[PDB]
RNA sequence: CUUUAAAUCCUUUAACGAGGAUCCAUUGGAGGGCAAGUCUGGUGCCAGCAGCCGCGGUAAUUCCAGCUCCAAUAGCGUAUAUUAAAGUUGCUGCAGUUAAAAAGCUCGUAGUUGGAUCUUGGGAGCGGCCGU
């Protein structure tokens, strides 16, 4: 099934959610400072396995 | 919690009468108690699970999946082990491969590239090791070179306390068991290489089974 | 195994087979340091001092371990030169 | 090597020279057959005119209909199935439109599902197919 | 046939494995610790070291009392002593091999402005240099990468034409003074 | 002002010139290889993704989107020639019982490679039997 008539079926019918208005992200060394301050100087060793940066359930 | 030694050598180790595993490795004594290495190098021993590998045997009804765990162990100052344990669950495989690695730890002789000043930093001579097809060659390098290597032997050589080394693997290195064993066979053979440093004719010191032969008769059955 | 200063730097000096002069690895579990008892030549009794011969696994499985100890004892004055 | 003679330099060299034609990558790049046969004529890209839009059946296990385009080139006049890459981008292509076609990735070899399709579509009527897809540029009409 | 140069080299090398966790770990440590802006900044200090190191190893293949090795050696050592990376006790060229990337970031003028206590943080220090506040012997250095020499270290201070030194008060203070006078009358 | 043939750009410098400092950083990805979500909505072998293995058949960590995260960063993706990786052209340095591979066998001219053997013991000095 699905000859040339079904082109852009899913991209066509996706429920177009508007992109959220966001506070602008720092760049250059400021981003890279923020990154260093997140990775090292904050965290302490936790019991069990270490989780990822984007770890959600 | 309280360790109870069953072998002869383990009983000497516990009673502080053989006082460093340098003395065990002088007489090529098979270590079979796990807590001998936990006693001597206990604080300087770190564990990294190289690979969890599911293996299967085809049965009447489906597959019997067991998990093969490769654990590289060693203090970042003289010693490495390499333990392989296959089990039905992953936690048993890891723990068993930690024990088998500890049992299997060997001392690495490390030498100098050219100038012989300070502490030793590299492999003392070109030493090949292998199992399967995987041939690994470890080569002395100058100070600050790092371990120029694939990420597996790089992980064992770091654990061996070798700062600087050139490698050169051959054959199917993608099979990790062979590659990890081959690079462990390569650093095994450092104190099995007869350099001119080791020509001074041997002074045979007394065995720990002779030095404390009168102690072992009473201390246990 | 000196550095430039002179410090003995390697962590143990491995034994070396008395027959072949080949060093004995930390896990050559077929090695054998055999102690041969000495004799007060007038009495024929154990003194307390003894000769120590090491052999690597390789020679033992080669089957040459007895003839090596035979030469080492003959080369120590234990076995008769006649033999 | 096998002849380790001190005066074996023409035997060692002429042997390598002869055996180097059994290397597939070498023979391809050092004969005129692979280049004279190449539709692009040894170019990175090429512009051609869209003549029909084709629905190519995916090789198998994964069974979808890949919306390619049959393209007649300008330089040679040779005919090419060029894959229209992104989702629902066959709507951006009409008949008799100049398309910049590129290779697919594997240097004159079919890539994944699509059988006998070696090329993809980059630009349509001097407008990039990404800009149309994202909607940063509109089609010139 | 134009009267131009064309001579140019790269100052960095991108690493072979792009996503080594242990490399991304250690390089971001170096960036955050010495307040750099990108991985190219670590990679170029690494490449300056590797050049020095390659030169040093090339000299160690040559025999002692080789006039090339003595001249070139003493020059490479004197160059490292000047920039304050190698000590005058350690000017034998087998100590260049025992030398790390951190020792060159220590001589970075951003990190010296921090460690000489005329900046609050490593990130403040870059702002000061990049906003042409500091001078090195009555010469305003705008650029934080300035490898400070051992000769030229104690002469680092604020520019005479900067309000943190004896300078004209800046744009914000002068507007806030005009606001304070505008409000009153 | 300086620059310059005359200018421009930089440099120098008055005066202006920053709070969501809207003076708003992108380009590719987030199954593994390969750093980074088994998050929600839509689709349901369709649309599509996918260099490779593969993801899609109504719980999609792989599609199309929202959020978030990762990488490099004023740059980043793609196509193609090419180098390393390739000890997958092998002089260093590969292979040829069974994976691709030793001529059916022998002779044979170029080619290539070729056994051992023909100067040794001293005379002289310095440094602490040895070394120049």
């Amino acid at each position: 099934h699905g000859s040339l008539a079904r082109v852009g079926k899913v991209r066509g019918q996706t429920l177009k959610v508007a992109k959220q208005e966001k506070k602008k992200k720092r760049t250059g060394r400021a981003k890279r400072r923020m990154q260093y301050n997140r990775r090292f100087v904050n965290v302490v060793p936790t019991f069990g396995k270490k989780k990822g940066p984007n770890a959600n359930s | 919690k309280e360790w109870l030694p069953v072998t002869k050598l383990g009983r000497l180790v516990k009673d502080m009468k053989i006082k460093s595993l340098e003395e065990i490795y002088l007489f090529s004594l098979p270590i079979k108690e796990s807590e001998i290495i936990d006693f001597c190098l206990g604080a300087a021993l770190k564990d990294e699970v190289l690979k969890i590998m599911p293996v299967q045997k085809q049965t009447r009804a489906g597959q019997r999946t067991r998990f093969k765990a490769f654990v590289a162990i060693g203090d970042y100052n003289g010693h490495v082990g390499l333990g392989l344990k296959c089990s039905k669950e992953v936690a048993t495989a890891i723990r068993g491969a930690i024990i088998l690695a500890k049992l299997s730890i060997v001392p690495v002789r490390r030498g100098y590239w050219g100038n012989k000043i300070g502490k030793p930093h590299t492999v003392p001579c070109k030493v090949t090791g292998r199992c399967g097809s995987v041939l690994v060659r470890l080569i002395p390098a100058p100070r600050g070179t790092g371990i120029v290597s694939a990420p597996v032997p790089k992980k064992l050589l770091l654990m061996a306390g070798i700062d600087d080394c050139y490698t050169s693997a051959r054959g199917c290195t993608a099979t990790l068991g062979n590659f990890a064993k081959a690079t462990f066979d390569a650093i095994s053979k450092t104190y099995s290489y007869l350099t001119p440093d080791l020509w001074k004719e041997t002074v045979f010191t007394k065995s720990p089974y002779q030095e404390f032969t009168n102690h072992l008769m009473k201390t246990h059955t | 195994m000196q550095s430039n200063a002179g410090e003995f730097v390697d962590l143990y000096v491995p034994r070396k087979c008395s027959a072949s002069n080949r060093i004995i690895g930390a896990k050559d579990h077929a090695s054998i340091p055999m102690n041969v008892a000495e004799v007060d030549k007038v009495t024929g009794r154990f003194n307390g001092q003894s000769k120590t011969y090491a052999i690597c696994g390789a020679i033992r499985r080669m089957g040459e371990s007895d003839d090596s100890i035979l030469r080492l004892a003959k080369s120590h004055g234990i076995v008769s030169q006649n033999f | 090597g096998k002849c380790r003679g001190l005066r074996t330099a023409r035997k060692l060299r002429s042997h390598r020279r002869d055996q180097k034609w059994h290397d597939k990558q070498y023979k391809k790049a050092h004969l005129g057959t692979a280049l004279k046969a190449n539709p692009f004529g040894g170019a990175s890209h090429a512009k051609g005119i869209v003549l029909e839009k084709v629905g190519v059946e995916a090789k198998q296990p994964n069974s979808a209909i890949r919306k390619c385009v049959r393209v007649q080139l300008i330089k040679n006049g040779k005919k090419i199935t060029a894959f229209v890459p992104n989702d629902g981008c066959l709507n951006f292509i009409e008949e008799n439109d100049e398309v910049l076609v590129a290779g697919f990735g594997r240097k004159g070899h079919a890539v994944g599902d699509i059988p006998g399709v070696r090329f993809k579509v980059v630009k349509v009527a001097n407008v990039s197919l990404l800009a149309l897809y994202k909607g940063k540029k509109e089609r010139p009409r | 046939p134009v009267a131009r140069s064309w001579v140019c080299r790269k100052t960095y090398v991108t690493p072979r494995r792009p996503f080594e966790k242990s490399r991304l770990d250690q390089e971001l440590k170096l960036i955050g610790e010495y307040g750099l802006r990108n991985k190219r900044e670590v990679w170029r200090v690494k490449f300056t070291l590797a050049k020095i190191r390659k030169a040093a190893r090339e000299l160690l293949t040559l025999d002692e009392k080789d006039p090339r090795r003595l001249f070139e050696g003493n020059a490479l050592l004197r160059r490292l002593v000047r920039i304050g990376v190698l000590d005058e006790g350690k000017m034998k060229l087998d100590y260049i091999l025992g030398l790390k990337i951190e020792d060159f970031l220590e001589r970075r003028l951003q990190t010296q402005v921090f460690k000489l206590g005329l900046a609050k943080s490593i990130h403040h220090a870059r702002v000061l240099i990049r906003q042409r506040h500091i001078r090195v012997r009555k010469q305003v250095v705008n650029i934080p990468s300035f490898i400070v020499r051992l000769d030229s270290q104690k002469h680092i201070d604020f520019s005479l034409r900067s309000p943190y030194g004896g300078g004209r008060p800046g744009r914000v203070k002068r507007k806030n003074a005009k606001k304070g006078q505008g409000g009153a009358g």
